């Protein structure tokens, strides 16, 4: 099908260039992984409240991680960075983005409009206006085209697992979106149908199960431990019929390979 | 800041903001400035989208963005300056645009467009006013204010898209999914316009636009466009116009010209020729790069 290969190649180029710094939190004096996890889980709620696309959620997190990779931020201002990031992602991705006033509302009177608007400009300057970032979602939708045949439970679980990876910078910040998407898809497909990463995707991506194993092992642990995780907005989201209640499914205890 | 730019003259508005011709006072460079006043909703999605995409796209047939400047009440985009837009050029041309120049412009536009599509960008406002030409024979896509980064496969995007005359029938009939084909349709209309010297489908409304397209290409049915009778804004009451010979639609065009245009104006988006495939159409076998000899 036309342009699918070119687009995939190009996205594989851009994910490297849009990659945040792997160990930036160590260099952040006042913020932690846990604090970022709180922030990301909150963005999930915002996405739910305003019925935003999952893509917007992923874009925002990329903006956040890229911003935090070069700017030190105090814990009290992290949410301002987050709010501004969600606003820009919405403007980039959404047909009908929420008004700035709505973004000031869900902060709970924490920041002012002028603060949100100034933060928008700062994020833009820091990101040098480069907002078209490849996401786990963008690879997932491509990978879904290789199902035989299409299974809606598999898709939702993949989207779910891929979303869980956004929460924890350790260890997912060291994996590319194309790789997390690979691991999410295989893990999803294995849980629902008992099938594995397909030959047709080995062909397309050049990723094998052996190559995905390191990420796939991490994602399997997160999945198993998801109900005990401090952050829970993603499990609650994917409980809904909209996502076929896939977060209620039982994860496998072994993966074989 | 804009200390170093001297505004020569306002040249128009397009999609969003106001475009000026200006001069860099230190280097002499002639530039185009697109000004945005910061509706206090922050930076507009149109500016956000145009800037990140134009920064991704380096190609001889896509306009070059040189710089972005914020003077905290406005936002300026700084482009290279060429000569004029294609609409300007066609209004000035009694004379006609010679075929070798039409072929060359079409060839370049398809290259610019294939580059966009290969890089997951829909332009969504291809029209003569948004195409720019210089004295040396080049033509470039400009005004990416209505553009967007699409995914594979596409989801539902903004329905507003494309200025009426250049708007693909799948948008008009309200299909929930549209993709790259809509840019091809727009280039088809422009191709015809360059040859005929008049717009192909100058509708004043959506239904007028559909009826004008039908009277040229035939009212579509399930054989020619599987699914069409089921589209949201398809009406069984549509008059049933017969399809006409392409030799009558663009009479000056020879056999390959007609073939390419009918492939660009194909009703079914999936069967409509890609910009990448169109580059190899035999129409372009003798393609050169003449100068427009404008002023
Ligand atoms: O010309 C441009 N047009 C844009 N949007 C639509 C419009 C067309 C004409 C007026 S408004 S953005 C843009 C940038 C630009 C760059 C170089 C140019 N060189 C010559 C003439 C116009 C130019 C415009
Ligand atoms: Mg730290």
């Amino acid at each position: 099908p036309d342009y699918h290969e070119d687009i995939h190649t190009y996205l594989r180029e851009m994910e490297v260039k849009c990659k945040p710094k792997v160990g930036y939190m160590k260099k952040q004096p006042d913020i932690t992984n846990s604090m970022r996890a709180i922030l990301v889980d909150w963005l999930v709620e915002v996405g739910e409240e305003y019925k935003l696309q999952n893509e917007t959620l992923h874009l925002a997190v990329n903006y956040i991680d890229r911003f935090l990779s070069s700017m030190s931020v105090l814990r009290g201002k992290l949410q301002l960075v987050g709010t501004a990031a969600m606003l820009l992602a919405s403007k980039f991705e959404e047909i009908y983005p929420p008004e700035v006033a709505e973004f000031v509302y869900i902060t709970d009177d924490t920041y002012t409009k002028k603060q949100v608007l100034r933060m928008e400009h700062l994020v833009l300057k820091v990101l040098t206006f480069d907002l078209a970032a490849p996401t786990v979602n963008q690879f997932l939708t491509q990978y879904f085209l290789h199902q035989q045949p299409a299974n809606c439970k598999v898709e939702s679980l993949a989207m779910f697992l891929g979303e869980l990876s956004l929460i924890d910078a350790d260890p997912y910040l060291k994996y590319l979106p194309s790789v997390i998407a690979g691991a999410a898809f295989h893990l999803a497909l294995y849980t629902v149908t008992g099938q594995s990463w397909p030959e047709s995707l080995i062909r397309k991506t050049g990723y094998t199960l052996e190559s995905l194993k390191p990420c796939l092992m991490d994602l399997h642990q997160t999945y198993l431990k998801a109900p005990q995780h401090a952050q829970q907005s993603i499990r609650e989201k994917y409980k809904n019929s909209k996502y076929h209640g896939v977060s209620l499914l039982n994860p496998p205890e072994t993966l074989n390979l | 800041s804009m200390e170093n730019f001297q505004k020569v003259e306002k040249i128009g508005e397009g999609t969003y903001g106001v475009v000026y011709k200006a001069r860099n006072k230190l280097t002499g460079e002639v530039v185009a400035l697109k000004k945005i006043r910061l509706e206090t909703e922050g930076v507009p999605s149109t500016a956000i989208r145009e800037i990140s995409l134009l920064k991704e796209l380096n190609h001889p047939n896509i306009v070059k963005l040189l710089d972005v400047i914020h003077t905290e009440n406005k936002l300026y985009l700084v482009f290279e300056f060429l000569s004029m837009d294609l609409k300007d050029f066609m209004d000035a041309s009694l004379t006609g645009i010679p075929l070798p120049l039409i072929k060359s412009y079409l060839f370049q536009l398809l290259q610019g467009l294939a580059f966009c599509h290969s890089h997951r960008v829909l332009h969504r406002d291809l029209k003569p006013q948004n195409l720019l030409i210089n004295t040396e024979g080049a033509i470039k896509l400009a005004d990416f204010g209505l553009a967007r980064a699409f995914g594979v496969p596409v989801r539902t995007y903004t329905h507003e898209v494309v200025t009426l005359w250049y708007r693909a029938p799948e948008i008009l009939l309200g299909c929930k999914y549209y993709s790259t084909a809509v840019d091809i349709w727009s280039l088809g209309c422009i191709f015809a316009e360059m040859v005929t010297r008049r717009a192909l489908f100058p509708g004043d409304s959506e239904i007028d636009q559909l009826f004008r397209i039908f009277r040229t290409l035939g009212t579509p049915d399930e054989v020619v466009w599987p699914g069409v009778t089921s589209m949201p804004d398809y009406k069984p009451s549509f008059p049933k116009w017969a399809r006409q010979d392409f030799s009558k639609v663009v009479p000056p065009l020879d056999e390959d010209g007609r073939s390419l245009l009918s492939q660009m104006l194909h009703y079914d988006p999936n069967k409509r020729i890609s910009a990448k495939a169109a580059l190899a159409h035999p129409f372009f076998q003798d393609v050169t790069k003449p100068v427009p000899h404008l002023r």
